[PDB]
């Protein structure tokens, strides 16, 4: 039951020392742009800095996308909901 | 039941709150019962704080706010006179015309059609007038026909002399365009007017 | 409140622990009238100068009125004298008898932009504008952002105080006036530090926990950043270009100033990185810099292509400007992850990590000739390598029969890239003495 | 290190800083 | 090597089984080793096997492998094997009680895809 | 014993195209993995999903590819030197 | 002649957005029209932003109404309804007279893609022929809708970047040629590259797998990127999954699922979406549910 | 035949204390070029017949 995740390459070359690695991608990301800064590429960092702003002066993502079958719990989303309706 | 004053005061506190909120039937609510509280609270108060709810309303998200907060706009034009929104409206609706969204820049041409009734006809020609008929030239389709829809329900305000001076190029012109469906408008305004 | 403080500032024997306790709240609540740059001018000189100029020039110099100057001013075009004279003596006066002349100097700056004006005139305004700044700064920065909008709402302080790059929001012509430009980083350098205060306050205010301090950190850290881009995207040439070394110097100076307050915005400008035209300005502009070779270690792991071709190009120009042992010792970090990422990178990547990277390696070899056979040894194996990928698909220069010497296919580019920075070592070898 | 005392000068003798996934 | 275990349920089954992606070596003989490993781990611990005592035909644990393949040539790091060699290191104890890592009860039964391309 | 140092010289990924044994793009695919390079990894993964060649075929096909990639790879390394 | 057609049109039109169906005459002649407006698009029917998505319909007449409240008149703000919009619902031959009267009226100002729902077998056995024969009868508005049902296109192409299709990909199908390429005049095959079109979906497995739907099957991330590589797409938008949200973005920014059948079937409850493109490709989002009755 | 400049320059939804309208961007957005190859059809049949001349 423990998954197996694939590390960030070490690449120590014989032509800061003798102990670096340039990083690789982990797909499980995930970045919290709220929460910290040094996210935001630099394309969309006027949106950002607005949204952060109104949320603000008004959570940590903006776009929640759950990936999973749940879309589909329409079961688990009425036992959620109240509904005390009976004839 | 009540006089317009005393539950005009009492809802006053949670006016602001109330108007702007998740649902958008509560808004329509309170954007077709807010003329009364304007007439009630005069003019110096609605430009101190409503005048920008009303503002921020004209550009809402969904489609029967922007349309209601206008048909409002109609009634408060004419319930604070015509120079008062030549003053304070008309200078800030007639600039949102020129952001990248299509949306807003339709929102402008139908809040144009309702006040050109209101506001008179030589404010409409000096102010409304130029920018509409600047428009014509607009890259979206949409747009584009919107105008001659909008140009038909504003014809009969002109006088004749400034509608064969200016209007009949640019609605001549709208026909000669390739689309089909604002060519059809063109002429259905054309021959409504009956310029040509 | 900045007259009063100053005023007690002057007066401290009196004052018991009334000065003491006034200047820790101000600079505690008020950190947008803390500005070193604002109360060092205050102190002027010693030499009297301005005290015996004035105590023999005002005189009675002809009752010179707001309106006066007003008149003239609508004019200002048509006669430019008049207000070169008017101004001339406005200089003379004492920081109190100038406030009514506030709104006639501020409210009117637009046509100052318009060309022909001698630059004196400008001068002179600024000088006044610095003045004023010294006494009245609340109302005068709103005041100085309403009439600089582009030619129109009238911006409030507490508006201003929220949104500062409402600051930047100016006619495109102030990017090009010297003058101006100075008074619009004062503005700026003064309403980022009064957002920080306010969101500080609000948040406090409003708390009636942690996420939302972490929140506003994270909103002032990406606030000031994005203020220094839009910075940097001002001391960028403009298309029909192709003055602004006045106006980089000022946006330099300024750069310094908030990179000593702060090091993460350093941190962070660069790992957002910025358009790498700049580096060759910013790398002398800025003196403040070289604390880059700290962290662009840290900055060459990130996995982004972007942010690695950032990093090499940054530490080329840093090379240059300073050669330290620290700075040798990523140097060859850098030749060693180039040599990494040749051997892992896929072509399509490969064309677009190593065109715009490799005419970093001439600045590696002009600043260390130590550090010179791996550079050669790396830049034959990618020439050779690449001039190998070449015959794999044919081509229709095939660039092998150039051995004895547009847009083309990007491995024949990359070829003649090898070649064109080969050709360059070996011209700053020869000429390097 | 001291980053307004330069790299070459005379020595006087007497919350998130990283990328997330970094 | 394992996924999913007895105490697991089917939808954790479900999970692993559809989620595999295909990026390791064709090591035949070491997977095999490792099932049967678990198999006869678990004969053990339940103490069903009378060693020394006969075979108990009413002690059974049925168990079927399928195992699913190309019928390619084995692939090891090292190179490339003509036959299934199955390891004879067993770091498992008690290995030596029986001759082979299998038992009479469990059966593996091999599925070989041989779909042309066209 | 080639395949494993990463000293390589040859343009490493655009030859995959050329290679026509399925074995050895397998024992690439887990290289490229192993050692944390998706992509290459995908270029392997592409090369071996290719349908012309399957190890499955009535063999007429797969001669006749094998024969095609000679002769495309023999040709470029021909170009190369001289 | 095409004038007073028009006119006419407009009567329809409006009666229509009073929830009163036409006569049978009249939808002969609406369905004998349609057949020559939709004979001329190709199976990518490309359409140019602005434009604003919008998910499954499944006949409710009145959220159909309050989409039309949200996002605007049809002949103001552009749609690309997607499918699914004739089943399950209790006025749902009112629905689909609706959306097929807007597309002759505006050939451009709409565009309505085929769902799976939209054939012979399905709607059968799935209320819509019930609801014919009840409302008109007879089965001659059935074999009118039934028949005007094949010639819709199968995907739309928002400025070269977003692709618009009711199912999701298919094993059998790699790039755009192919889908061109493909013939619609054929009520959609129980087996076959057409038919999975409308029964695919995704999901977090990776590779592929047989759907539960019984028909079509389930791609994963890998599938997805890799044929947003192939051909240059950015985003690619269904709408077949119920959902929550109304808009949920999966493969990591690669497939949209959007639905706009607020609370489906009168229980689920659930809120309904619709997105919408400017003119520069600036993506929005509105949520909404069912106005009161 | 086969940035940030202008970007603060005009901002913030026109409201100033409110947020943005959109929620963000899909891409790069409008591919730009939509060109096509219209250089000449003349003469073209005639390097096609120095070419074909020369292969025979
Ligand atoms: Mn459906
Ligand atoms: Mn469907």
């Amino acid at each position: 039951g423990k998954k197996v995740v694939q590390e960030t390459g070490i690449k120590v070359r014989s032509r800061e020392y003798t102990g670096f690695q340039v990083a690789l991608l982990n797909k499980d990301l995930k970045p919290q742009t709220f929460r910290n800064a040094y996210d935001i590429p630099r394309r969309n960092l006027l949106d950002h800095l607005t949204r952060m702003r109104s949320n603000l002066l008004k959570d940590e993502d903006q776009v929640h996308s759950v990936p999973i079958a749940q879309m589909g719990n329409y079961q688990e989303y009425l036992k959620q909901v109240p509904s005390p309706l009976r004839e | 039941v009540i006089g317009i004053r005393q539950l005009s005061q009492s809802l006053l506190p949670a006016i602001v709150e109330l108007a702007e909120d998740a649902k958008w039937r509560v808004r329509l609510a309170i954007i077709e019962y807010m003329p009364l509280l304007a007439g009630q609270l005069g003019v110096e108060f609605f430009d101190e704080k409503l005048n920008s709810l009303c503002m921020a309303w004209l550009v809402d998200h969904v489609y029967a706010i922007r349309e209601a907060a206008t048909s409002n706009l109609k009634k408060l034009v004419e319930k604070f006179g015509k120079e008062w929104a030549h003053a304070t409206i008309i200078p800030k609706v007639l600039a949102m015309s020129g952001d990248p969204n299509y949306l807003h820049r339709m929102t402008t041409l139908f809040c144009i059609n309702v006040l050109s009734e209101v506001c008179g006809q030589d404010i409409t020609t000096k102010h409304m007038l130029p920018t509409v008929l600047r428009m014509a030239g607009d890259p979206v389709a949409n747009v584009r026909f919107n105008v001659a829809k909008s140009l038909q329900k504003i014809g009969p305000i002109l006088d004749n002399s400034t509608l064969q001076s200016e209007v009949k190029p640019i609605l001549e012109k709208l026909t000669q365009d390739q689309d089909v469906d604002v060519k059809y408008f063109a002429q259905e305004a054309l021959t409504v007017l009956s310029l040509a | 409140i900045k007259f009063l403080i100053r005023q007690a500032q002057g007066l401290q024997q009196e004052l018991g622990g009334l000065h003491s306790a006034l200047l820790r709240l101000l600079a505690t609540n008020y950190p947008h009238l803390c500005i070193v740059d604002d109360w060092i001018c205050e102190e002027e000189i010693t030499g009297t100068d301005a005290l015996l100029r004035r105590m023999l020039l005002t005189n009675n110099a002809k009752n010179h009125s707001p309106k006066q100057l007003q008149e003239a001013f609508s004019a200002v075009p048509v006669n430019n004298t008049q207000v070169m004279q008017i101004i001339e003596h406005l200089t003379l006066l004492s920081a109190s008898e100038l406030i009514p002349y506030a709104e006639v100097l501020t409210s009117n700056m637009s046509q100052l932009l318009n060309s022909g004006v001698p630059r004196r005139i400008l001068q002179t305004v600024n000088k006044l504008w610095m003045v004023l700044n010294t006494v009245m700064p609340r109302r005068l920065w709103v005041m100085t952002v309403n009439a600089l909008q582009p030619s129109q709402q009238k911006y409030t302080q507490n508006d201003l105080m929220i949104d500062p790059l409402i600051v930047l929001r100016c006619d495109q012509r102030v990017h090009r006036c010297p003058p101006l430009m100075d008074i619009t980083l004062h503005m700026l350098n003064g309403y980022l530090l009064a957002s920080k205060a306010y969101l500080s306050a609000h948040l406090k205010e409003t708390e009636q926990e942690v996420t939302r301090e972490e929140l506003k950190n994270a909103l002032l850290a990406a606030q000031d950043s994005a203020a220094v881009q839009i910075l940097l995207e001002i001391c960028l040439p403009t298309e029909e270009e192709k003055n602004l070394r006045e106006v980089q110097c000022l946006i330099c100076c300024l750069l310094h100033q908030m990179y000593i307050a702060d090091p993460n915005i350093a941190k962070l400008v660069h790992f957002q990185g910025y358009p790498c035209e700049l580096l060759p300005l910013t790398v002398a502009g800025i003196p403040s810099m070289h604390i880059c070779l700290d962290f662009i270690p840290e900055l060459i792991a990130q996995p982004e292509l972007e942010k690695q071709i950032f990093a090499i190009q940054l530490l080329s120009h840093l090379c240059i400007q300073y050669a330290l042992p620290k700075s040798l010792s990523v140097a060859r970090l850098a030749v060693n992850v180039m040599g990494t990422l040749l051997t892992v990178l896929t072509q399509a990547k490969r064309y677009a990590f190593f065109m715009p990277t490799l005419p970093s390696l001439v600045s590696f070899c002009r600043a260390f000739p130590p550090l010179y056979e791996d550079i050669m040894s790396l830049l034959i194996q990618i020439g050779q390598v690449c001039a190998s990928d070449v015959a794999t698909q044919t081509r229709d220069i095939d660039p092998i029969i150039t051995r004895l010497q547009g847009s083309m296919d990007p491995d024949v580019q990359l070829c003649h890239c090898i070649e064109r920075t080969v050709i360059e070592i070996i011209n700053m070898s020869v000429s390097g003495i | 290190t001291s980053p307004s005392y330069s790299p070459t000068s005379p020595s006087y003798s007497p919350t998130s800083p990283s990328y997330s996934p970094t | 090597a394992i996924k999913a275990g007895w105490k697991e349920n089917h939808a954790t089954f479900m999970n692993e089984l559809k989620n595999l992606q295909a990026e390791g070596l064709t090591t035949l003989g070491q997977s095999l080793r490792t099932a049967f490993d678990l198999l006869n781990l678990n004969r053990l611990v339940t103490g069903i096997d009378n060693y020394g005592q006969g075979r108990n035909p009413f002690f059974l644990e049925p168990a079927i492998i399928i195992t699913i393949t190309d019928g390619s040539k084995l692939t090891t790091t090292s190179g490339v094997q003509d036959e299934l060699h199955l390891p004879l290191n067993s770091p498992l104890p008690g290995s030596e009680l029986t001759k082979e890592p299998f038992r009479w009860d469990q059966r593996l039964f091999a599925l070989v895809l041989r779909l042309p391309g066209t | 014993k080639s395949l494993q140092e990463q000293n390589s010289h040859d343009a490493m990924d655009s030859y995959y195209d050329y290679i026509w044994d399925v074995t050895i793009l397998e024992y690439l695919t887990y290289l490229h993995h192993k050692r944390g390079e998706t992509d290459k990894r995908q270029i392997a993964i592409k090369a071996i999903g290719q349908t012309e060649l399957n190890a499955s075929n009535p063999e007429e096909v797969l001669q006749l590819a094998a024969q095609r990639r000679k002769k495309k790879f023999l040709q470029a390394m021909a170009k190369l030197y001289f | 002649d095409e004038k007073v057609f028009t006119k006419e049109l407009d009567q329809w039109i409006e009666q229509l957005n009073e929830c009163k169906q036409l006569s049978e005459s009249q939808v002969k002649s609406l369905c004998e029209k349609a057949k020559e407006i939709l004979t001329k698009e190709s199976n990518v029917q490309e359409v140019r932003c602005p434009v604003t998505v919008c998910g499954d319909v499944h006949g409710q007449f009145h959220d159909l109404m309050e989409l039309f409240r949200i996002g605007g008149k049809s002949p103001d703000t552009n749609y690309l309804f997607m499918g699914d919009y004739v089943d399950r619902g209790y006025y749902s031959v009112e629905t689909v007279t609706l959306l097929v009267a807007l597309k002759v009226r505006y050939r451009e100002r709409i565009t309505i893609l085929r769902g799976n729902h939209e054939s012979r077998q399905i709607t059968q056995v799935y209320g819509f022929y019930d609801e014919c024969l009840r409302k008109y009868g007879n089965a001659n508005v059935w074999k009118y809708f039934t028949d005007l049902f094949d010639y819709l296109p199968l995907t739309a192409l928002v400025d070269g970047q977003i692709f618009c299709l009711h199912g999701g990909l298919s094993p059998s199908i790699d790039t755009l040629d192919h889908i061109r390429a493909l013939d619609r005049l054929q009520e959609v095959p129980h087996e076959g590259p057409m038919c999975d079109l409308l029964w695919s979906d995704p999901d977090d497995r990776g590779g592929w797998g047989i759907s539960p739907r019984g028909a079509g099957y389930t791609f994963g991330q890998d599938i997805s990127e890799t044929f947003n590589h192939a051909n240059g797409l950015t985003l690619v938008s269904r709408a077949h999954q119920l959902v929550m949200e109304g808009y949920n973005w999966c493969h990591d920014r690669n497939v949209v699922t959007i639905f706009s059948a607020p609370n489906y079937c009168y229980r689920c409850g659930n809120q309904a979406a619709i997105m919408e493109l400017d003119d520069t490709l600036k993506y929005s989002f509105l949520q909404f549910d069912p106005a009161p009755r | 035949g086969q940035t940030n400049r202008r970007h603060t320059a005009a901002v913030p939804g026109p409201g100033g204390i409110w947020s943005v309208f959109h929620a963000g961007v899909i891409g790069r957005g409008l591919k730009p070029p939509k060109f096509v190859q219209s250089r000449n059809q003349q003469e073209v049949i005639y390097n096609t017949q120095s070419l074909l001349s020369l292969l025979v």
